[PDB]
RNA sequence: ACCCCCCCCUCCGGCCCCGCCGCCCGCGCCCCAGCCCCGUGCCCCCUGCCCGAGGCGGCCCCCGCCCGGGAGGACCACCC
RNA sequence: GUGGGCCCCUCCUGGUAAGCAGGACGGGCGAGGCGGGACGAUCCGGACGCCGGGCCAGGGUGCGCCGCCGGGGCCGGAACGGCGUCGGCCG
């Protein structure tokens, strides 16, 4: 937590994953914003940077709000890795300021598979 | 992470326990004081067959084993919000072991800030034609031993505490006086700029 | 409509205090208090009259107004002048007893129809018992609350009770034959 | 959301029949397909003109000026379960538009009937001193008030968002 | 025992709707459902509003029975009512809503840290 | 099927269950409701069933077939040398039911009552009270805690033990047992009283009197394993049963498929 | 109101007081109305984001058997 | 290989009737994954290679449990009864 310690935020809740009563899909995560409450609210916490604290290593996670859900000011989010469920009701800290993570934020699918066609170079 | 303090004068059980089950599964905590103070709409017979037809259900070779129905305020309170959280799993456990329910306002609380839920509140939920009962007096027709005990302990702390309220009132005009900090004066401009 | 109301007079001799559906009237022979904080009301007060009225009415909302004003109108009546109940012991070969105890404040009545057991009545606060000092077996109810004298007439005519018999020919009891106010 | 339509519609000619007859209705429609099914329905049902042997030659559709209340009398019949009846309403609307909807709604709840369920034969303008049911003619008033009947509402919705105070607000009335 | 009337005339503050925010007055009474008001120096259609949206003022403003949009203009113009009601406490709570309405994300930090200097120089008074 | 013929169930269910007692003693559950104004007293005592006679005695009743006769009873007698006043409790009504101040000790405390705190008693070394009387030798303390119950405490029990060397009982360490303070003009009166009792000899004499009532609680006499005949009282089976007739019959129908807590069987009777 | 619920009465996890005698943790108190709602239709909105000790509320710890008799008993346990 | 079928919708025949028995056009299960109807071989949608994004059918949107607000009304089962409440027609 050395990097993000003196950095003011706006705090959130991951509540949950992205689901249907009979499928649950682990790549998104469901994120709770404060003083949010309405779909159209969210436009200004739209594309931020986030970041979760996992307790072991005590080290971070950090990731970026993608899109609105539902009427209610809910918001999916991915993250740079996906998430235990061991991890739920934990707040997530939304940053005011910018920060450069570099490619630290930004989900596995897309930054492997992601097409760019990448040729293993081999020096 | 504090904890969120609710008198529950005034309240409708359902809506109240509606909000405290998804404030404890958002990993909060939450308690709850003067239960036998809630309110449950129609009329207090209706209400009273219901609990007694509620009594009626154990399980036939052996009581120890079947349902148990408590009879004071606050564990009625408390078994409303079981009904709406997913107690047998590990994150439903936790979010049970947040919970705190009380008759009366107990010393461990005295001094919290209280706070209130109008939108479950009875006098802007209930239509005035609308009987309504509080559970105190329910829990005291179906076994609540302890009715007289928490009024003689609400009267005595009452009456202490508008005691203390008069020496908060001059309390508060010594503070209010501070009115000559301008290193705050400097920044309340700023606060109306925004505001 | 959009109300429905009932206004009546003040008689002069009485004063009167409406505050929050909480009306007290005094005079001569007492100071009286209801509350009629169990419905929704406008009780309005001014140059000396007395209004009820209910706002948007659907229902028996509209049967409000006149019970409010015809209750109002008994604590005047009661304030003024008392009621007083007169009631008539009836028997046939064996005489009830009745005397007055605690101070006026409890009848006692043995001998119904020649048994043992003996009642007491005790006279709801406010109220008074004497036996008639006109004419023989009557007893007179006195007070300044019709609801206090009549339940306390009730309580007696249901305490004196004729089990498994024709009703229609054992005929013993001790029932109401004035209902009215005093006469000073 | 009621719109008020004219259709224009006559039988197709034949040789008995150089220049058929013309017939117009005012129609109060969601939208110009329905306006036109309507149309053929009573034109089928009264004149004995299938949609097939007939056209339609225009659906009009009128805008109305509005800024005014006015008292709208309605003359209808509606099917229920045990036959058929008819019935007249008053209503206090802008337009004749919105006096419809004020009829459909009232109709739906008190009645559960649907829109298919009923036809309307006359609608009206009603004056003042004409007017004959007391919901209508007590608004038809100089110096009409009333405190507000449901002032519970706004505080209600305040709610909704502060979940959470630090008293119960009253409620100004 | 009320204060507060639906009447010609009154004004009220529209609480829901496309028009949530403003000022209006009442100018008739279709029922006990429905209102048809007009604000025509705060910006407001003429129009009918459910009584479920229109927060009802203490303010009556004298009016014609029934006036026109110009007219209905200059009539407000005349009565002082707006001016008391923007005086009056209620009145400069919705200013200052008015303000921390438009409000970006930069914005919001800069409330927050301001917040929080608010609790601490509170908190260094009150502990005298 | 219904049970062709009428008969009712055997035992009594609200005895249940029937366990050994695990209480050490019989041990008062409740004391008798106290009667503000009423005359101070003691109402509970201490003794050992001594054992049974019979007496003669002129009868007075009035209306009964024993009117001016004369009958013989059953009487028992329990042996009850004087107790001893070694402690104060308060206790408080608050909505949680019965809760303690504190407790009072006295300054000296004897033989049996340091031996009930002990398993063995020559092999333990000896340090019970030992803070305790050095710090209360002095009587102040004494007298401010009895402060503290005074100023706020609603019951008042004196905790006082019996005294086995004066019986041909085997044990030495006594049996310790409150008993409740009731009656008087208020609370205060009751924590003089029982100040004024602490450290003293009390006689049932000061507590009971002749031709009043009183309740008697106690352990009963044990059987071990029993079977139903004896433990529940139901009916024994033909003679020409094949494998014994000390059963019941039937111990359920097929539905509901689990065996009922009203039923009859065997254990510990006694 | 033979009905129903509570008392008495039976079992009883847990807890409390008292004997011989250290640790840790948190920092926040008007009340009462809603057909008087007494001037409302707010506050909080930073649990580290720079907060951090008295008083007031919590937490953890704390105690032998064998051996022989018995009013106890399948063995154990129980009371001495 | 099969020559034991069964169910739904409409139309029928025997029977008091039946989750009874016997026939007819079309569809389905059989031999059809997935979502919904709490739960079901057949109902409502949609009928299938392995993945990433988007749109959304049927059903729904207090908490369990993914998802909402605004507006206008009212507040299993037969013959037969109701001065409960809201609305009408005829005199
Ligand atoms: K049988
Ligand atoms: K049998
Ligand atoms: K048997
Ligand atoms: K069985
Ligand atoms: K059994
Ligand atoms: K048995
Ligand atoms: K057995
Ligand atoms: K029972
Ligand atoms: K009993
Ligand atoms: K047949
Ligand atoms: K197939
Ligand atoms: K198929
Ligand atoms: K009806
Ligand atoms: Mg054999
Ligand atoms: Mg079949
Ligand atoms: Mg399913
Ligand atoms: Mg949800």
């Amino acid at each position: 937590m050395e990097e993000i310690k003196g950095k003011t935020f706006l705090p959130a809740i991951f509540v949950g994953y992205q689901r249907s009563r009979a499928k649950q899909r682990e790549n998104v995560a469901l994120v709770k914003v404060s003083g949010i409450y309405t779909r159209a609210e969210t436009d200004k916490v739209l594309g931020r940077l986030i970041a979760i604290i996992h307790s072991k290593s005590g080290k971070p996670i950090f990731g970026k709000i993608c899109r609105p859900h539902g009427n209610s000011g809910m918001v999916r989010a991915r993250f740079y890795t996906n998430l235990p469920g061991q991890l739920m009701g934990h707040k997530v800290r939304v940053f005011y300021d910018n920060i450069d993570v570099g490619d630290r934020a930004t989900p596995k699918y897309e930054r492997l598979y992601g097409n760019p066609n990448a040729t293993v170079t081999y020096e | 992470m504090s904890r969120i303090v609710i008198d529950c004068k005034g309240h409708i059980l359902g809506r109240l326990s509606a909000i405290v089950a998804k404030e404890l599964l958002h990993g909060h905590e939450v308690a709850l004081v003067r239960c036998e103070k809630a309110i449950i709409s129609g009329a207090f017979r209706d209400v009273k067959a219901h609990y007694l037809k509620k009594m009626h259900k154990r399980t036939n070779f052996n009581h120890l084993r079947g349902p148990f129905h408590f009879r004071a305020p606050a564990e009625i309170v408390r078994r409303t919000i079981r009904g709406m959280i997913p107690y047998k799993t590990v994150r439903g456990s936790d979010a049970m072991s947040r919970l705190r329910v009380y008759d009366g306002i107990p010393p461990c609380c005295a001094r919290y800030k209280r706070v209130v839920c109008p939108s479950a509140m009875a006098y802007l939920c209930l239509r005035p034609e609308r009987r309504r009962c509080e559970v105190g007096r329910v829990a005291h027709e179906i076994g609540w031993q302890h009715a007289a005990d928490v009024e003689r302990y609400e009267k005595r702390r009452l009456e202490e505490c508008d005691k203390w309220y008069q020496d908060k009132i001059q309390i508060d005009k010594k503070i209010a006086e501070a009115a000559e900090k301008d290193a705050e004066l400097q920044r309340i401009n700023a606060e109306l700029a925004k505001y | 409509p959009l109300c429905s109301s009932m206004t009546i007079k003040v008689p002069t001799d009485v004063e009167c205090t409406i505050n929050k559906r909480v009306v007290t009237v005094k005079g001569k022979k007492g100071t009286l208090v209801r509350d009629f904080s169990h419905a929704p009301l406008d009780i309005t007060h001014a140059n000396d009259t007395i209004s009820v009225a209910v706002w948007f009415p659907r229902g028996k909302r509209n049967a409000l107004p006149r019970t409010i004003c015809s209750h109002i109108e008994n604590m005047f009546k009661g304030v003024t002048y008392g009621f007083e109940y007169k009631m008539r012991l009836a028997y046939a070969h064996f005489p009830i007893a009745a005397t007055v105890v605690d101070n006026n404040k409890a009848i006692e009545i043995r001998n119904f129809m020649h048994q043992i057991k003996t009642r007491r009545i005790e006279c709801l606060p406010g109220v008074t018992i004497a036996m008639s000092t006109n004419v023989k077996d009557e007893l007179i109810l006195r007070g300044i609350s019709i609801e206090d004298v009549s339940h306390t007439a009730a309580r007696i005519h249901e305490s004196l009770k004729v089990p498994n018999k024709d009703l229609r020919k054992f005929l013993d009891g001790c029932y109401v034959s004035s209902r009215g106010l005093q006469e000073q | 959301m009621m719109q008020k339509y004219i259709v224009y519609g006559r039988r197709l000619p034949s040789e008995k029949f150089p220049e058929p007859e013309v017939f117009r209705m005012t129609i109060y429609a969601p939208n110009e397909i329905v306006a036109k099914s309507r149309f053929w329905y009573h034109l089928k049902s009264l004149k004995k003109i299938k949609r097939t042997h007939g056209e339609i030659l225009d659906c009009q559709h009128i805008e109305e000026n509005g800024d005014f209340v006015k008292n709208f009398g309605v003359l209808l019949r509606y099917r229920s379960r045990v036959g058929q009846h008819n019935m007249y309403r008053e209503v206090r609307e802008t337009t004749s538009a919105r006096a419809m909807d004020k009829v459909y709604s009232e109709m739906a709840g008190q009645c559960r009937a649907r829109y298919h369920d009923i036809q309307i034969i006359n609608v009206k303008e009603v004056a003042d001193e004409d007017v004959r049911r007391e919901k209508v003619a007590m608004f038809t008033q100089k110096g009409v008030r009333f405190p507000h009947p449901c002032p519970y509402v706004h505080v209600k919705r305040a709610a909704r968002t502060a979940r959470f105070q630090d008293r119960a607000p009253h409620v100004p009335q | 025992s009320y204060h507060r009337f639906v009447e010609a005339g009154r004004l009220v503050y529209l609480g829901d709707g496309p028009d949530k925010g403003k000022l209006a007055v009442i100018v008739d009474i279709l029922s006990t459902a429905a209102v048809l008001i007009d604000g025509p120096t705060t910006g407001v259609k003429r129009q009918v509003v459910s009584l479920r949206w229109a927060m009802l003022t203490d303010q009556v403003i004298n009016i014609s029975e029934k006036p026109t949009t110009e007219q209905l203009k200059k009539e407000i113009e005349a009565s002082p009512a707006i001016d008391t009601f923007m005086n009056s406490v209620w009145g400069k709570k919705i200013q200052q809503q008015r303000l921390r309405a438009k409000a970006t994300f930069e914005d919001m930090g800069k409330i927050a840290k301001l917040r929080r200097e608010r609790k601490m120089a509170m908190k260094r008074i009150a502990m005298s | 099927s219904h049970r062709k013929f009428s008969c009712c169930r055997k035992g009594n269910l609200g005895y249940l269950p029937r366990k050994r007692c695990t209480r050490g003693r019989g041990r008062c559950k409740t004391f008798p409701p106290d009667v503000q104004g009423a005359p101070i007293h003691l109402t509970a005592f201490l003794g050992y069933k001594a054992g049974c006679t019979h007496v003669m005695r002129f009868i007075d009743h009035r209306g009964s077939n024993l009117h001016n006769r004369q009958a013989i009873d059953q009487a028992t007698i329990i042996d009850a040398p004087p107790m001893i006043c070694t402690a104060i409790i308060g206790y408080a009504k608050t909505p949680k039911g019965l809760r303690a101040v504190t407790t009072v000790w006295a300054a000296h405390i004897a033989e049996p009552a340091m031996r009930r705190f002990y398993r063995n008693y020559f092999h333990a070394e000896k340090t019970a009270f030992s803070t305790y009387m050095k710090k209360a030798a002095d009587g102040t303390y004494i007298k401010e805690q009895l402060g503290r119950l005074k100023q706020h405490a609603d019951v008042i029990r004196i905790v006082a033990h019996t005294q086995p060397a004066l019986t041909p009982l085997k044990q030495k360490k006594a049996d310790i047992m409150e008993i409740q303070v009731n009656g008087g003009a208020n609370v205060a009166e009751k924590v003089d009283y029982a100040y004024a009792l602490m450290e003293k000899p009390i006689s049932i004499k000061d507590v009971f009197s002749v031709g009043a009532q009183i309740d008697t609680i106690s352990i009963t006499r044990g059987r071990g394993f029993e079977g139903v005949v004896t433990r529940w009282g139901v009916t024994r089976l033909p003679r020409k049963t094949r494998r014994g007739n000390r059963k019941v019959a039937c111990i359920g129908a097929w539905h509901p498929a689990n065996v009922q807590y009203t039923v009859a069987r065997a254990g510990q009777m006694g």
